[PDB]
């Protein structure tokens, strides 16, 4: 057998060219995302400058929006991505062609999933091509301290620089918080807070930084309702968050009376995986209709939950859910490791085991 | 008869002892260790990297370790070696054909011998491509022993490569 | 606990 040529050359290798901006942006300034998508899918890369400017361009068009966006349906909300690029790519093909079809993104697209900077860098493209019918909000995950515990901030010096990275934490600051969806629908990543009591208090909100410890701003990226939403017994409207060790829990009471005094229909969230890939909660007294819908866009969450994904298609006064499952994806191993470091210590023990038997 | 040529960090006691050790291995009495015999002991049944060893080990390449071969290849687990050889027998590990580099090949098989079945033949290939590229700093696709080091060379792991003669 | 285990 060969010992310098790959063993198995079925396998395709990982492309060493980098893309130019010649050949990703056109004459016109324009992304060529399919382009994009293909070089992604071989675990390819690009220059460095090149990344900086998909980062930047799409950073300006996200600092020009509203903390609480005005979006119109038709229109496909999607939640949890985690930094699974080829199952992003299944959910373009579930969701609709972003060439006529308005998205929404609930936040946390990084951490976790070995190819974050390639969801972040295809998705800051898609939003420089249809800056006003594809749009991100801002998960908890989108920050300094987060991505630098996990993954996000190791992969990014790993595949290209912390030059980049920093570039990604400016752009996470200018993304939006929160959408209103066809004057009906209030779309967050984690949900409501003590200190938000109407869609204003989100409007004068300074979203341009490190989300804060303790706040609204933090509780909006956040809280997640009760483990027994809609069967609440000591009642309250917000309690500690002992699973996250900070921001809320919030009630169904809680909910509701949000909901009457703001005159909106539900609320739509992300930020708790699923195993159908969403969860419709209690409906509420007054519509008949459940006053909080959690979306899970991750499928078979970190390789492990076996979970579907689902994106909501919100067109023609009808609510549809598509599920979907997971796609085949290249192998990383945890946290990045390579095979040098993670055949060592067991080559010098097994090395080291033989002689001292062979000497006993 | 003519006096034996070696070059160790041993002393006179300690290739005495490991003589007697080696006369005992020697079940025929052929005067070097074979396959089977190293294989006869049961602790190295389940030693995926046996062969490995005995590679390194036969400077000659004839098969099978002699006295000679045997005290330089066990000399390098010394506690009086010093950390480069035993970074160094490491390398040589992965490094075949020794020829001084670690390829793409190179490092699959090595790595199927020590995975087994833990992971897929697609999946194992595709961590060495990763690996070697983010390693490579000269850019000839293959990995040297500097570049090796520069990888590994803050694990600490010539410290439990010693053993006891 | 003879091969390699991915961590
Ligand atoms: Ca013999
Ligand atoms: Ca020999
Ligand atoms: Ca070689
Ligand atoms: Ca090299
Ligand atoms: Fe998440
Ligand atoms: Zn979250």
């Amino acid at each position: 057998l060969s010992t310098t040529d790959r063993v198995v050359k079925a396998v395709p290798f990982p492309p060493s060219h980098r893309l130019t901006a010649k050949e990703v942006f056109d004459n016109d300034g324009k992304p060529r995302v399919d382009i994009l998508k293909a070089h992604l899918m071989k675990e390819g890369r690009l220059e460095e400058s090149v990344a900086l400017r998909i980062i930047t361009e799409g950073a300006s068009i996200l600092r020009q929006e509203k903390n609480l966006l005005d979006i119109d349906a038709p229109v496909t909300v999607c939640g949890d991505i985690h930094g699974q690029f080829f199952d992003l790519m299944k959910l373009f093909e579930v969701g609709g062609s972003p060439a006529n079809t308005r998205y929404l993104f609930l936040g946390d697209y990084v951490d976790r999933g070995y190819f974050s900077i390639e969801c972040v860098l295809y998705l800051w493209a898609l939003k420089i091509l249809y800056p006003k019918t594809l749009f991100l909000l801002r998960g908890n995950h989108e920050c300094r301290h987060l991505t630098e515990y996990f993954t996000f901030k190791q992969e990014c010096k790993i595949k290209y620089s912390e030059r980049v990275y920093d570039a990604c934490m400016d752009a996470f600051d200018c993304l939006p918080l929160a959408a209103l969806m066809n004057q009906q629908f209030l779309c967050v990543h984690g949900g409501l807070s003590p200190e938000i009591n109407t869609l204003d208090d989100i409007r004068k909100l300074d979203r341009f930084k490190e989300p804060p410890a303790y706040g609204p701003m933090c509780d909006i990226l956040w809280s997640d309702p009760l483990e027994d939403f809609g069967n609440e017994k000591t009642q309250e409207h917000f309690t500690h968050n002992t699973v996250r060790g900070c921001s809320y829990f919030y009630s169904y009471p809680a909910v509701c009376e949000f909901l009457q005094h703001n005159n909106l229909l539900s609320i739509l969230r992300a930020h708790e995986a699923q195993d159908a890939g969403y969860r419709m909660y209690r409906k509420s007294q007054t519509t008949g209709f459940p006053s909080l819908i959690t979306i899970f866009s991750a499928p078979n969450y970190l390789d492990v939950y076996n979970n579907k994904a689902a994106v909501l298609k919100y067109e023609n006064n009808v609510m549809n859910i598509r599920q979907f499952n997971c796609s085949p994806h290249p192998y990383w191993l945890p946290n990045f490791m390579d095979v040098f470091t993670w055949s060592l210590p067991f080559v010098g023990e097994k090395v080291t085991e033989m002689l001292v038997n062979v000497l006993n | 008869s003519y006096p034996l040529e070696m070059c160790s960090h041993f002393d006179a006691d300690e290739i005495k002892r490991l003589g007697k050790r080696f006369k005992k291995l020697d079940l025929d009495n052929s005067g070097s260790l074979s396959v089977e015999e190293f294989m006869s002991l049961p602790e190295l049944q389940q030693n995926p990297l046996v062969q490995r060893v005995i590679d390194i080990f036969d400077t000659d390449g004839n098969g099978e370790v002699d006295f000679k071969e045997f005290i330089e290849g066990v000399s390098q687990f010394s506690v009086k070696g010093d950390k480069e050889q035993k970074l160094r027998f490491a390398f040589r590990i992965y490094d075949m054909d020794k020829d001084g580099y670690i390829s793409n090949g190179e490092l699959f098989q090595v790595l199927k011998m020590m995975v087994g079945n833990n992971l897929k033949d697609t999946q194992l290939q595709q961590i060495v491509d990763k690996t070697i590229i983010n390693a490579d700093k000269d850019g000839d696709g293959r990995i040297s022993f500097e570049e090796f080091c520069a990888v590994v060379g803050g694990l600490d792991i010539h410290k439990k490569m010693v053993v006891d003669v | 606990d003879q091969y390699l285990a991915v961590p």
